């Protein structure tokens, strides 16, 4: 949401014009998913014996 | 424009084929028919004597 922690001074005496207001907007971050890989060529060989 | 019919304007036959194959390759394997089989695990293997 950016709270806008800012405080600073927005004072007003008995009836200021009202200004248009400080507002802050919402700021979004995104990610992305990796793909992971096991590859395995052996066969079943290193029977040479029965 | 035939008048007897006779085993030559039979059409549609269905060639009476046989139900067999002849190969006639030889397969005589007399060593291989008598010498025993035995299952092993490894690809190398020894005998003792």
């Amino acid at each position: 949401d950016a709270l806008a922690s800012v405080d600073g001074n927005n004072a007003h005496v008995e009836g200021s014009r009202a200004e248009d207001g400080e507002m802050k907007p919402t700021v979004i971050k995104s990610n992305v998913t990796q793909i992971l890989r096991k590859v395995v060529r052996v066969s079943d060989t290193a029977n040479t014996t029965a | 424009n035939p008048t007897l019919f006779v085993s030559y304007d039979q059409n549609g036959k269905k060639l009476s084929f046989a139900n067999w194959i002849s190969v006639l390759s030889p397969q005589d394997t007399p060593f291989v028919s008598m010498t025993g089989k035995e299952s092993i695990n490894q690809t190398i293997f020894s005998w003792q004597t």
